[PDB]
């Protein structure tokens, strides 16, 4: 196996809606924040 | 060693023996009408034949998690896996398990060979199929850097292939939007999203309250602590079927690199005594407990210093399940990092 990735919340970048369901896949390098 | 445990499991056993409180607490969980192993000598009896053996494809788990799942779901194994005393010598086992597993000779899993009705060698084409379901059709020797026509696939070890690289990541798994736009994040895993929390916290105690992170936990009372409260995570989980190896979730520097002694074996205590499922889809109580044990288990805390000041200071938590449990990190505090670079990589190990 498991990873997190920590923000804080100063940090503006936002997780990616789509991976809050659990069982989404996650494919190495993808976008999982941004800054809007 | 040829004639009896290996010494390591010897003096595990010699250690459970020496405490009457971890001796009881060994005899406890085994309780009601068992299969093998049936008390704690078989238990070690079967370590002592895993760890001269490389892992085959087939089991929702690997094969130490196979054999201890019934332990972990008892009020007595729970206590006795959050010791540290005896976690310091699970970390020893499973250290020399991976010496084997990096050794020559654990290549003989590197095969087609269909070894019984339910498990096969890691070429086999079920194998095969089943670690490159999400590269959009392409073969596992276009995704991964392997030789199809060399014995093993070319690989060394067991480890080599737990850890194989990408041919060509800008083809599989590009960094989406390229190195140079630092407003995005990557994934430094390859794996299925397994929660998201929003305005995180600290608690005194890790039981009820919703089995959920604990900030001073996770992040093992680290003075940057404070910065995360009222942050966000996003935790993955890594299968049987997954790319091993971590890469860079930004462009920026290291800062600061924590390894965290923890648990190996340890659930949510909500989970002790759900029943554990012999389908393939259903999760077993121990999946369902890694926002639990990522506060105590064994563990490598990395924060990154993101060149994009929005973005700023982050931490990655790199979180070990069962045997598979050393964090290996291949850079360096003070290194500059640029997003997709590798990071480091898990192994078999304590």
């Amino acid at each position: 196996x498991s990873f997190a990735l920590g923000l804080r919340k100063d940090c503006r970048a936002e997780i990616v809606e789509k991976f809050t369901e659990p069982g989404t896949v996650i494919r190495i390098n993808e976008v999982v924040a941004a800054l809007k | 060693n040829e004639f009896g445990l290996m010494q390591p499991i010897q003096e595990f056993k010699a250690f459970i023996e020496s405490d009457p409180v971890v001796h009881q607490e060994f005899i406890d969980m085994f309780e009601g009408i068992q299969d093998s192993p049936r008390n704690y000598q078989e238990l070690c009896n079967m370590f002592n034949d895993i760890f001269r053996k490389a892992p085959v494809y087939g089991d929702l788990g690997p094969p130490v998690y196979m054999i201890m799942a019934k332990l972990m779901n008892t009020r007595a194994g729970f206590s006795a896996f959050t010791r540290q005393r005896l976690n310091l010598h699970f970390k020893k086992l499973f250290d020399t398990w991976g010496l084997f597993l990096s050794s020559k000779d654990s290549r003989n899993v590197l095969v087609a060979d269909q070894f019984d009705d339910r498990h096969c060698g890691w070429l086999n084409e079920r194998a095969l199929s089943a670690m490159v379901k999400h590269y959009n059709g392409r073969a596992f020797d276009e995704v991964f850097l392997c030789d199809k026509n060399a014995p093993y696939y070319g690989f060394n070890s067991y480890d080599d292939f737990f850890n194989r690289r990408f041919r060509n990541r800008d083809i599989d798994r590009p960094v989406v939007g390229g190195v140079n736009n630092t407003t995005l994040i990557s994934a430094a895993c390859e794996s299925l999203s397994y929660n998201v929390s929003y305005d995180v916290q600290s608690l005194d105690t890790l039981v009820f309250k919703g089995e959920t992170y604990s900030l001073k936990h996770l992040l093992n009372n680290d003075p940057f602590t404070p910065q995360f409260e009222h942050g966000s995570i996003l935790q993955g989980f890594l299968n049987v079927t997954a790319y091993h190896r971590w890469h860079a979730p930004v462009n920026g520097t290291i800062v600061k690199i924590i390894n965290v002694p923890g648990t190996y074996f340890a659930q949510a205590p909500s989970t002790i005594g759900d029943p554990i499922p012999d389908n393939d889809y259903d999760p077993p109580p121990y999946l369902k407990s890694l926002v639990y044990f990522s506060n105590i288990a064994a563990r490598q805390i990395m924060f990154i210093e993101a060149d994009n000041k929005e973005i700023g200071l982050i931490f990655l938590v790199f979180i070990g399940m069962t045997e598979i449990s050393t964090c290996e990190a291949t850079v360096s505090e003070g290194q500059h990092v640029n997003r997709g670079d590798d990071l480091g990589m898990f192994h078999f190990g304590g």
